């Protein structure tokens, strides 16, 4: 079975060449693929990795499974190192690359046995790749289904399917998607990107989950501690002060107690202490601040001056939120006031600019809402739910559901998953093969067949009959190519993939199974390049 | 090298079944003994389920996962060590023919097990009965369940007192729409912390509301009780103040040495003046206190406690409310500790302590154990922990489940009723849990010495037609009512037992390959 007893090539070692090393290479690459194969897809099963000491871990991460696999043949190490490189360019797909690469090598070995030279297999595979990539560009789509319809809600519903909030996903998934669509922005130099850390989250147990609110702006958890001011200020526009340093009456010192026998002296002290802090208030008023957001609070005498000036002083603001409000309004978060000997805001230097500020009551919560800043690209969601337990879990599900949708939206160039690209390529490359008429079509046809290992593996991991699902999958894609040259159809049949939960063929674009373009182009090339490196080995010397 | 496909499934279940067998004799008050044969010339007869699993090496990683199940159970609740291991093993055994004979994909197996868990959890609640956890006498009867058949049975009145008062104090009994709902969260390990002080006897132990500090004081004779307590927490020591920059002092005349000494005294005083300015009554500093500082503060009408770590100052801050301040000069007048009943500095067992007992319950307490020797102190502590674990399990939920295998049999019968209504391939692995649950009433009969089939069949029939309080008499082996023969256990244990047993089985069932590598 093993390749030994060379009895040729008088060197200090053995010689393995020809069909011997070629079959050995096939066995090695299959041995590696047989380990990672079952991790493909969200429905797949994990595997156990046990070390030489006595410890183990269980994971479905293809990168970890491959890296921690004991591989005694360099033919398999090439594919493990390939996956390690994949992580450094894409960050995912390691499982699908090894699976494809193994199938291509196995198929190639059959071509060799049928008297197709390895050089013509390598050539044909590369020719197929060039057309395969060009095909991906045709099924390529951008961010769609946001105007007049939403499919992004199926992305959020999927991410919430394991969360307590999932029961109300028919109502909340709109908030996840709408919160993100409303804040589509540009970070720098026209990148065009959805915000990473946008959409603040609050909670209150005042009503049922369907009463959760989406606010187009910052909901700052704070109050004004007085009814003197109206709940709506700055009809035309607002200057906003985002301050940390308090506006409390001056003290002689925190460790000193004022002991006065003559009331006249105490009144003089209290008035001077007010006079000191009023320097901060007066400069805030003179700088035109209509809303004063102070973290450590505003004194009663200081608020009085603001109220009389028709300025809304806000007490007990959250500094962490002011960091984002300040930037959104163009303001500077003031950790301390000073100029040289006195203190000031330098004539609206620390202040920002925004449209409207309102004081909203949320039924057991209370915020000052900052809406319409110079540039915010953010929002706030206030979560409601069955009980406090659900509120904390709902926040976690919101953070996750936002991340999943943003990752899909992060790429402006996406392709359907679920085997759509692989099965669609299967049809296209099978047709391409017929236009050669010489030798390459043999490798091209086998290349197309190899691509089907992915929709096959996904079905197996779903506990479904992979033969019917793949046959039906290909049938839809074949139809989408039949009408392609004419554009005459009742249905495009295009982008239909494997539903790995219900076991049927679905429209993946609406279902929400999307992968970025770069994943499919890189995966096809990565698998091929490793295959070529192994197919080029017709001799091994073992010293 | 590796075990793939059905090799992993058979190997994982095979090992887990072997682990379950080890401890099948450990169930019930009539548990039988096992002989543990060491690599050395010794042998251990200890029948504790934890020790048996700990002291017996296992080979297969699946068996090691089973060991982790028991370790997790021990951390979550005070019991169930053998229940989760026996049950999880039987669940795997019941799923075995479905993976092999029926060729049911592991994905199908796992889905049904999750559904069976949900239903099992409901039934455990339905068959349970409430107890008024606010009736101390009723609680004492429950706590004694874990104290009897032990040498310390004659302590059980005091053990119940210590356990019940401490857990009630720390129980986060709160609900509101703003600060959230702790849902009666109890963590006795962090909040009920117990301290052992030499001297006295078990009857002299007390639960304190506050912090018990083991550090000594600057003088043994200081005020013990304060009318208006004010507490200072400082890091920085009270010693000669030095600058941060370069200083060069050149003395020629000896007379100027006294001037330096006077300055050194002043700098220490100035630190104490800032402390005294805010009219404190107890000052705690992490670092030391100079001899001058000791007199400077005491003469001001306050007590001084030294060498108290930040970790203790955090506890002091919770029960006093005092803010920890690093630099002495920055101490604020807002640092208070009022409504504190005592600052007692009593020396107990020839060791100095400091007590901050107050009238507050800031989600924490300390148990102070007394005893005439370290052995007595350890014996009280080690046995008290059992009482406290039960007090936690009961006070965390007023529902008690029937024992003697009754609860597990009720789950078996009720799951069977639902199984007939479950459509699809999942019907098969769903039954697996329904049958597996009966490993408990079955094992109890075997360890009692009865007929595992004839008595189990009668037990099932009683639940099928009658009530769910029918169980096995541990001593007689007869089928008896669990209200007449009270063997009731907190629901908390039963819910976690079935939960972690099924989840553990799922972790092994879903692994179809074990491969080697580093």
């Amino acid at each position: 079975f093993n390749n030994s007893r060379s009895d040729t090539l008088f060197l200090g070692g053995e010689k393995i060449s020809g069909d011997d090393i070629r079959n050995q290479n096939v066995l090695a690459t299959m041995a590696v693929a047989n380990v990672v194969k079952s991790s493909l897809g969200p429905v797949g099963l994990d595997k156990m990795l046990v070390d030489d000491i006595g410890d183990f871990t269980v994971t479905n991460d293809g990168a970890t499974i491959l890296s921690l696999l004991d591989v005694q043949h360099p033919a398999g190490k090439i594919l493990v190192e390939l996956a390690q490189q994949q992580d450094r360019e894409i960050g995912d797909g390691t499982t699908s690359v090894v699976i494809i690469a193994s199938e291509l090598l196995k198929r190639a070995n059959e071509l060799v046995k049928n008297k197709i030279h390895p050089t013509t297999i390598i050539t044909g595979f590369r020719v197929a790749l060039r057309e395969a990539i060009r095909f991906i560009n045709e099924v390529l789509s951008t961010s769609v289904d946001t105007l007049g319809k939403e499919t992004l809600i199926n992305i959020a519903k999927t991410s919430m399917s394991s969360k307590i909030i999932g029961a109300d996903s028919d109502f909340f998934s709109n908030m996840v998607v709408d919160a993100l669509l409303a804040v589509k922005t540009q970070n720098s130099k026209g990148e065009i990107k959805y915000p990473v850390k946008a959409v603040n989250v609050l909670k209150a147990h005042g009503k049922s989950a369907t009463e959760s609110l989406l606010v187009p702006g910052y909901a700052l958890n704070c109050t004004v501690a007085s009814q003197a001011m109206p709940k709506r200020i700055a009809g035309g526009n607002v200057k906003i002060a985002c301050l940390d340093l308090n506006l409390q009456k001056a003290r002689m010192a925190m460790g000193v107690q004022i002991n006065i026998d003559d009331p006249e002296q105490l009144e003089q002290i209290r008035k001077r202490e007010a006079g000191i802090v009023l320097e901060r208030v007066k400069k805030i008023i003179d700088a035109g601040a209509q809303v004063v957001l102070t973290t450590k609070g505003i004194d009663d005498l200081c608020l009085k001056e603001f109220v009389e000036a028709k300025i809304m002083g806000v007490r007990r603001c959250k500094k962490e939120d002011l960091r984002r409000i300040a930037r959104a309004t163009g303001a500077t978060l003031v950790s301390s006031m000073s100029n040289l000997e006195g203190e000031e805001t330098f004539e609206s230097s620390y202040l920002g600019l925004c449209d409207e500020v309102v004081q909203a009551k949320f039924s057991d919560d209370e915020c000052i809402l900052i809406k319409g800043t110079s540039k915010h690209s953010s929002s706030s969601i206030i979560l409601r739910g069955a009980n406090d337990y659900s509120l904390d879990e709902m926040e976690r599900s919101l953070h996750d559901s936002l991340s999943v949708v943003k990752r899909t939206l992060e790429s402006g160039n996406v392709v359907p998953g679920g085997g759509c690209v692989e099965a669609a390529l299967n049809i296209y490359l099978d047709n391409f093969a017929t236009t050669v008429g010489s030798r390459e079509q043999l490798a091209i046809a086998e290349f197309a067949a190899a691509l089907l290992i992915i929709p096959k593996t996904l079905a197996v991991n779903a506990a479904k009959d992979s033969s019917e699902l793949v046959a039906k999958l290909r049938s839809y894609h074949a139809a989408s190519q039949m009408a392609k040259p004419e554009d005459v159809k009742r249905r495009s049949y295009r982008n239909y993939g494997l539903d790995l939960i219900r076991g049927k063929i679905v429209d993946e674009i609406h279902a929400g199974v999307l992968e970025p373009t770069i994943s499919k182009v890189k995966s096809l090339k990565s698998a091929l390049e490793a295959c070529v490196a192994i197919l080029r080995i017709d001799t091994m010397i073992t010293v | 090298e590796r075990t793939t496909g059905r090799q992993a499934q058979i190997s994982n279940i095979t090992a887990a079944k072997a682990v379950a067998d080890v401890i099948r004799t450990c169930l019930g008050p009539k548990a039988m003994l096992k002989m543990l044969l060491d690599p050395m010339g010794g042998l251990v007869l200890t029948n504790d389920g934890h020790a048996i699993l700990r002291e017996i090496d296992v080979a297969h990683p699946a068996a090691k996962s089973m060991l982790e199940l028991s370790r997790t159970q021990d951390e979550e609740v005070g019991d169930g060590t053998t229940t989760v291991i026996i049950l999880a093993g039987e669940i795997l055994a019941q799923c075995a023919p479905y993976l092999i004979e029926k060729n049911i994909h592991p994905v199908i197996i796992i889905q049904a097990l999750k559904k069976a868990l949900t239903d099992a959890l409901e039934v455990i609640k339905q068959v349970s009965k409430p107890v008024d956890v606010e009736n101390d006498a009723a609680m004492k009867k429950l706590i004694q369940a874990s104290i009897g058949t032990k040498y310390v049975i004659h302590w059980s009145e005091k053990m119940c007192e210590l356990a019940l008062d401490a857990v009630k104090t720390v129980r986060k009994d709160l609900g509101q729409t703003v600060e959230g709902e702790p849902n009666f969260e109890i963590d006795i390990k962090r909040y009920v912390r117990v301290e052992k002080i030499p001297g006295g006897d078990v009857l002299d132990s007390r639960v304190l509301k506050g912090v018990l500090l083991n550090k000594d004081v600057v003088h043994p004779k200081m005020s013990r009780h304060i009318e208006n307590p004010r507490v200072v927490l400082l890091d920085c020591p009270l010693e000669y103040k030095k600058g941060e920059s370069q200083t060069n002092i050149e003395i020629e005349k000896e007379e100027d040495w006294n001037r330096i000494l006077q300055i050194e005294e002043e700098q220490v005083q100035l630190m104490c003046e800032q402390i005294l300015a805010v009219r404190p009554t107890l000052v705690i500093t992490e670092k030391g206190v100079s001899d001058l500082a000791q007199h400077y503060l005491l003469k001001g009408g306050c007590s001084v406690l030294r060498r108290v770590k930040k970790s203790d100052n955090n506890r002091i801050a919770r029960v006093t409310g005092a803010t920890i301040v690093n630099r002495v000069e920055d101490l604020k007048e807002s640092d208070v500790g009022t409504n504190c009943g005592l600052f007692k500095v009593e020396m107990i067992g020839d060791e100095y302590f400091s007590f901050l007992d107050n009238c507050k319950e800031p989600k924490a307490c300390t148990i102070m154990l007394r005893g005439g020797s370290k052995d007595i102190l350890n014996e009280i502590d080690r046995n008290l922990q059992d009482a406290m674990a039960v007090a936690r399990n009961v006070m965390l939920s007023p529902s008690l489940s029937p024992g003697g295998g009754a609860t597990e049999m009720a789950v078996s019968v009720k799951l069977a009723e639902k199984a007939k209504q479950l459509e699809g391939i999942q019907q098969w692995p769903y039954q697996a849990v329904a049958d597996a649950m009966e490993c408990i009433p079955r094992t109890l009969i075997q360890n009692a010495g009865g007929d595992p089939i004839r008595l189990l069949s009668q037990l099932r029939a009683k639940h099928a037609q009658g009530n769910f309080t029918t169980g096995i008499d541990g001593d007689k082996g007869k089928i008896v009512d669990m209200v007449s023969y009270g063997i009731w256990e907190p629901e908390v244990i039963k819910q976690q037992s079935v939960k972690t047993a099924i989840e553990s089985a799922c972790l092994l069932l879903r692994v179809d390959d074990i491969v080697s590598g580093v």
